[PDB]
């Protein structure tokens, strides 16, 4: 990955998380489970949806009959007409192919970016109250219940709470 | 206790290509390329296409005997010819500006055939009964339905003069023909006049025709030829026919309003009552996507034709279960 | 004590669209699309266009009595016709290769009209005074200024032969015409000869014209027709007219050096002394930008025509005040 | 943001700074004020100026008369001519539309990138001599006057002078 | 006690352009633009081009006396004309649909010349010996090698009728011509008949020619003209010539299989035995790259033509030694 | 640089490393030397190789004769034919120019990214066992031999051995 998160230091994805693209996996006294961050997920959805719609909706065409008929003494303008149709084919095929190749690359980087952004927003909040393992996991040096976990997920986590 | 940062994964087998890496498996994707058609020939802009059956545009217009079971509408958004349209001009010769006429008739909003020069009262001194084995229908010699073969009545072909004024308030399409015998003996046998001529004129059209007499290879058994000419008569304009022989006279003509920017489709696909914004000879397609691999030749507002077998756009992220 | 890292912001209301997000407000932006024109028809390559006034190219060339001649500029970079140029050939008939001739006259350097066959000394044995009500000037019957109508003198129309050698060191455009009477009686009334011809030839040009006589509808009161023919005579070359009748003789001709890659604009917009590298029928535009939505049909070095209402490029960053 | 600074952990822009795109807000015993970073601002300007000039100047145009006239027996080549003109319209519109959408996205990310680069350029020199507050602000663990502030902006700031 | 992270650097002087910055020096790069040609005209798709030497396609086909071909090659992938092809029709006149004929002969896989109407046994009732000073070989008056000039025998020119059936299993190109005398005196002098005509016909071709008699400027000493006509005769089809005079009869014809999508190149570059998939008038180029600035007009499978002087794609990274 | 590594906090490149694009320079008691990371280099090569192949091979080429001949009464369609050739010329030139400009920028950013990813891949393993100087160099708080250096390069480095 360009930003080094997806297929980066975070090695794999979670099949266990069905409600969003990006999220958290908490494990504590009460149990373990998956929860998706809806802000980062919804923002990504809105972005990609605008991207797909842009590629589709910016295409507008006027009513045209491509076919043309020529007799055996008209061969030259028949080949001219063929050069036009073939020319538009060469142009549109080449551009479409690359447009997908390039934007597929950009889309994956957009996801890669969002995952890293989410990671270091959490790093920023936890600071030294947790251990940075690598693999996208933070091991708490204190007790964190579902109320405490949600504070991290909500971005409301309180650092000057846990000295412990 | 532990909290972890991660991303979605699933059983998705979908694959896309990127600039850096081929065949990446992703969780979600959308298709930008239309790969499917309905296998039908549908209505464009709410109107069905013209179906000529056993005949092509030439045969239909001239009234080829095999074209007389056709049911044509007042209007069509385009014209459909099939692999089964074999019946053109049955009498060998050149159709002048034929490709042009086809192009210009591709779409019309008001179409009626009418009798421009009535068979009964128009030609009292000439014989209208001429037929040929080349135009045979049901094993019997026949002729065009919309034209009349004028020959001498009882020893002479008097100079004829006939005019039509266009009161139809729209363009009138007038077709006629000129017959060229292989020998001078046949020329006098039919029209009696060696010096015969055909002259046609209007505000926008003027021409003169003389019989070209010569030996030619037999086409459909005939060494003779018959050339076909046409003009679009403006509203209010007059057309005048003068001939001393060799004229294939207009019987029926067509009054019409031309559309624009349409064409002809050659397809054996069945015509149905469905609707589409984009028509291909293979079938109608959905115009919502920017690209289609269905056919290079289309009529409508259509996605751009590409050689691509696959255009697939990554929406989701890399799938790693 | 504290130091902070931050970015610019202002009151800018400028907005752009991005692939991910619509209508992002940015601090600075530039416009890639020219949406405005000056509503004027300006000079191309420092030269003003040809203005034909009440007449079209046909009328101007042939010298229609209603047009303005000899006021034609030495050169022009393109041609302007208006909705008010209705006066073409006043004598009904076909102008052959009319569209081609127009294209080749679209831009010319060194343009002068001259008398190729002076009315006084050219035709001693034929009558030059013929006029027509179809070509009217000031309520009186008249004729084309650049052509001369040759009719019989005292019951005779002797074979005429007239040649012009081009010493002008540039291309000479020669226009002429052939008159076709409605009846054979009128042919003999004017030109005296039932068998008649017009023959025109040069090194690179050869053709023959014969009086095709037929009944046709009255156009501008005339059942007669007049066809107009032209050729561009190369320097040093000779052109020879021979006729037994039916010739409408060249009176005035045009010597010129043709330009290339220009065209004709139809616009009612006023012509002024301004300059531009790109002209549209709506008006002149700035060619500095890559795209323009004003009009698809232009003459000049022009921005590419697009359907875009807005193309705006972000320079600055997201504005967050 | 792609790089997570603009509309990122740094929440907003400064209307008080008109001399550049990116800059600093200094506050100390001697006073407070805004100052723009000239290296990063000028480079960004040069870059964007080069981008705009590229989009405009890479377009080369030849003198052309688009219009053509055809008579009523020329109908086919008139429609051929229209197909050519309509084809270039479809191509140029679609490409221009996407070219702007895509490069606007890249331009904003370029700004997002420059801000973070400036941020971690300052962080790298200060190290533990300052505390990371967030929102792009650093609290000094020592005393810093206007002379010390200029050192941070100049990249010449001395860490082993300030343990104090 | 130290490990460091760094990147490659080298002596590479390569520079590329980026959207943000000009002339960035990189460690490695590849070139996407073909800037070079071999300055030769080579074989296309393994087949050499047609070389006409001193003559153009018109002169070669008609068999102009100065055109030395013991045999026209059996096949060619395209045709090369040089600045040294000065000899077309040596008898002044128009070659009809000349551009079309050239286009359709651009590539052929089977080409043979044969005697369609043998000079000795074909025309017993007409004199075949006519020649002209305009067409000269070795200082003596001559004529086209592939055509035969038919004139009256002993003050009579009986109507001639001649047909050829095509058994060659491929297309036969039949060329002929029509002679147009300057005076009516000359018409009777050569063909004896003023009313003379030429008729040519087949299944797919029919046309008639009449002598146009007129005074013309002398071209190559002749006020007379000769027009040249051609038709491609289908396998199995017959062509029939009928004339009362003025016919320049086919002597030799060509049997062939047309290729498609080829053209003519005009270049003085030397023709060699090399091979290429792309040929330009400047020389052949390698087609492996997507773009080339050599020339817009090419024949082959070629890179797209652009005016770019430099397209260089960074592969490596910014070079900082 | 977009990722701020190349011409970034790492100021320059190493002429001494010829075996790869990205790598390490080790310095210890036993000696000094250069070594290239083969995984990040090969991944970059494969990526760039796919980019170059995409731009070239997505171009579809059919046998075509561009040239056409017209007589002096055919001028209109001759200029029509010219508008077609010139139109394809304007399109292909403009798109090709930008395609190179835009992808050259992305290629350079791609390398910048890879250098950073490698840097922070190394930092994560060493953690506090080394000091972060800058310029892409880490000073060990312990002694590291050629076997230990290779542990860093291979990513197999063992943290719970060297602590003191
Ligand atoms: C084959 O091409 C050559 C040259 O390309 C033709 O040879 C001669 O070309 C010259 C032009 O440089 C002609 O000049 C004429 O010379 C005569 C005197 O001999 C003069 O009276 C004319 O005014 C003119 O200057 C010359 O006619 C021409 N040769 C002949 C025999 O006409 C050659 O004619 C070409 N072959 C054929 C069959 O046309
Ligand atoms: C064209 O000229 C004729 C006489 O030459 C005149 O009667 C007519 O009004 C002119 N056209 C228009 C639109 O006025
Ligand atoms: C086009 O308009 C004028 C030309 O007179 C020019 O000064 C201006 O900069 C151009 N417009 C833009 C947006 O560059
Ligand atoms: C064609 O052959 C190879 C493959 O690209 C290359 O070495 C050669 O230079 C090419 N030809 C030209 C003229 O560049």
């Amino acid at each position: 990955g360009l930003f080094g998160a997806i297929a980066g230091f975070i090695e794999g994805g979670w099949t266990g998380m069905i409600d969003g693209w990006y999220g958290y996996h908490h494990q504590n006294e009460q149990g373990s489970g998956y929860a998706a961050d809806q802000k980062s997920t919804q923002n990504a959805i809105d972005g990609i949806t605008n991207k797909v719609n842009s590629v589709i909706e910016k295409m507008n065409t006027q009513f045209t009959a491509v076919g043309k008929e020529f007799n055996n003494l008209e061969r030259r303008i028949e080949n001219l007409n063929k050069k036009v149709d073939d020319g538009f084919l060469d142009i549109w095929t080449y551009n479409a192919e690359l447009l997908v190749l390039l934007e597929n690359e950009r889309t994956l980087d957009f996801h890669d970016s969002n995952v890293r952004n989410l990671y270091e927003k959490v790093k920023s909040q936890l600071k030294n109250n947790a251990k940075e393992i690598g693999n996208g996991c933070f091991e708490f040096y204190h007790k964190c219940d579902d109320a405490c976990m949600e504070s991290v997920r909500n971005g409301t986590y309180d650092y000057p709470k846990y000295s412990e | 206790d532990t909290i972890c940062i991660g991303y979605h994964a699933n059983n998705s087998t979908d694959t896309v290509d990127t600039v850096l890496e081929k065949n990446v498996t992703v969780t979600h994707s959308v298709n930008l390329l239309e790969d499917s058609h309905n296998g039908k020939l549908c209505k464009l802009k709410g109107i069905a296409p013209l179906q000529l059956g056993k005949c092509n545009i030439a045969g239909w217009l001239l009234g080829n005997p095999e074209c007389d079971l056709l049911l044509t509408a007042s209007s069509w958004s385009y014209i459909v010819e099939t692999s089964n349209s074999e019946n053109g001009t049955c009498y060998p010769g050149d159709f002048i500006d034929y490709e042009e006429l086809r192009e210009q008739l591709s779409s019309v909003s008001s179409f009626e055939k009418f009798e421009i020069f009535p068979k009964t009262s128009s030609w009292p001194n000439h014989e209208t009964t001429g037929v040929t084995a080349a135009c045979s229908y049901a094993g019997a010699s026949s002729f065009y339905r919309n034209l009349l073969w004028l020959t001498k009545k009882g020893s002479s072909y008097p100079k004829l003069s006939k005019s039509y004024v266009n009161n139809k308030g729209k363009e009138v399409l007038v077709l006629w023909g000129v017959h060229h015998p292989p020998t001078g003996t046949e020329q006098q046998s039919l029209y009696q006049n060696a010096d015969a001529y055909v002259s046609v004129g209007s505000s926008k059209y003027n021409r003169r025709f003389t019989p070209e007499i010569a030996a030619r290879p037999k086409v459909r058994g005939l060494a003779s030829r018959m050339n076909y000419y046409w003009t679009l008569l403006e509203p209010g304009d007059t057309i005048t026919f003068e001939a001393t022989g060799n004229l294939i006279a207009p019987w029926y003509a067509f009054a019409l309003n031309r559309g624009s920017g349409s064409g002809i489709i050659t397809s054996d696909a069945p015509v149905h009552d469905c609707n589409t914004k984009c028509q291909t000879p293979h079938g109608a397609i959905n115009s919502s996507l920017p690209f289609q691999n269905i056919h290079p030749v289309t009529i409508g507002e259509c996605p751009k034709y590409v050689r691509s077998t696959k255009l697939r756009m990554a929406t989701g992220l890399r799938n790693i279960p």
